[PDB]
């Protein structure tokens, strides 16, 4: 299911036996309780532009 | 960068500038506080490995504003499959002697997982390429970091859409084309090692490395980039290894 639309994951997706999918996040992020969204756990997470984020 | 625009200061925070004896060599991409991804062919002619410097937070080459951070390159790792003088497997992983300090102007680009990059990122049409390389084919380099948005093509569609020349390097699975064939926009000499960054749901990822092309923005041709997804595992494995004596290190690939 990861193959189809990133399995709904905001970042990384891992397939499991059956219709079980697990979303994961890059270092410096935590997976939200919705199981798909990633939120920064540090001041400067990768791939984010500060001057724009703060705007 | 040809036919692009100035990257507003701070909007290309992962962009790296590589210097050799103080002179402009190439660009690179920061992926964490001590690792930089660049292009292997940037080191073909280097003889004095101790004079290789990496500059983060750089924007305007004519002025020091305090956001710049310089680090000596402690190690340059290149895949064993890379052959000097050619363009296949054009990637290099660099270890800084000391970590850079993340700030508003110094931020790493996310190195994506292979699966994510192949079945998701690879399909995002447009991506940003940047550098202080030549503004024109056989032209002068830029004083301010330039950025350009370019569309990615299927190698197949790249092949039968480009003016077939001769002895022109083959487009392999370790590459991909991006840009325009109307001779208006493209990356250029000096931009090599620079990032081809792709956006996906609010975050940017490294999908390419400025690698090569026939001239710059040559009508009927596209810029060619190193397909990073093919090196994710190779990179992750090296970042987990202890440093070794000697700057240049050829590592087995796969
Ligand atoms: C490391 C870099 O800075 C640089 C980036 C160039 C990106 N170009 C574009 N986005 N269009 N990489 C290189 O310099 C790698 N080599 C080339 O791009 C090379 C140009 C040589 C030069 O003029 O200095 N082109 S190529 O690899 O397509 C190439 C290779 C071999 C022969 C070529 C010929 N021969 C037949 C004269 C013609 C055209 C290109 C050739
Ligand atoms: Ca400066």
């Amino acid at each position: 299911i990861c193959v189809n639309e990133n399995g709904g994951c905001e970042q990384y997706c891992s397939d499991h036996t059956g219709t079980k999918r697990s979303c994961r996040c890059h270092e410096g992020y935590s997976l939200l309780a919705d199981g798909v969204s990633c939120t920064p756990t540090v001041e400067y997470p990768c791939g984010k532009i500060p001057i724009l984020e703060k705007r | 960068i040809v036919g692009g625009k100035v990257c507003p200061k701070g909007e290309c925070p992962w962009q790296v500038l590589l210097l050799v004896n103080g002179a402009q060599l190439c660009g690179g991409t920061l992926i964490n506080t001590i690792w930089v991804v660049s292009a292997a062919h940037c080191f073909d002619k280097i003889k004095n490995w101790r004079n290789l410097i990496a500059v983060l937070g750089e924007h305007d080459l004519s002025e020091h504003d305090g956001d710049e951070q310089s680090r000596r390159v402690a190690q340059v790792i290149i895949p064993s499959t890379y052959v000097p003088g050619t363009t296949n497997h054009d990637i290099a992983l660099l270890r800084l002697h000391q970590p850079v300090v993340l700030t508003d102007h110094v931020v790493p680009l996310c190195l994506p997982e292979r699966t994510f990059s192949e079945r998701t990122l690879a399909f995002v049409r447009f991506s940003l390429v940047s550098g202080w390389g030549q503004l024109l084919d056989r032209g002068a380099t830029a004083l301010e970091l330039m950025v350009l948005n370019v569309p990615r093509l299927m190698t197949q569609d790249c092949l039968q859409q480009s003016r077939k020349v001769g002895d022109s390097p083959n487009i392999t699975e370790y590459m991909f084309c991006a840009g325009y064939s109307d001779g208006s926009k493209d990356s250029c000499k000096g931009d090599s090692g620079g990032p081809h960054a792709t956006h996906y749901r609010g975050t940017w990822y490294l999908t390419g490395i400025v690698s090569w092309g026939q001239g710059c923005a040559t009508v009927g041709h596209f810029g060619v980039y190193t397909r990073v997804s093919q090196y994710i595992e190779w990179l992750q494995k090296l970042m987990r290894s202890e440093p070794r004596p000697g700057v240049l290190l050829r590592a087995p690939f796969p």
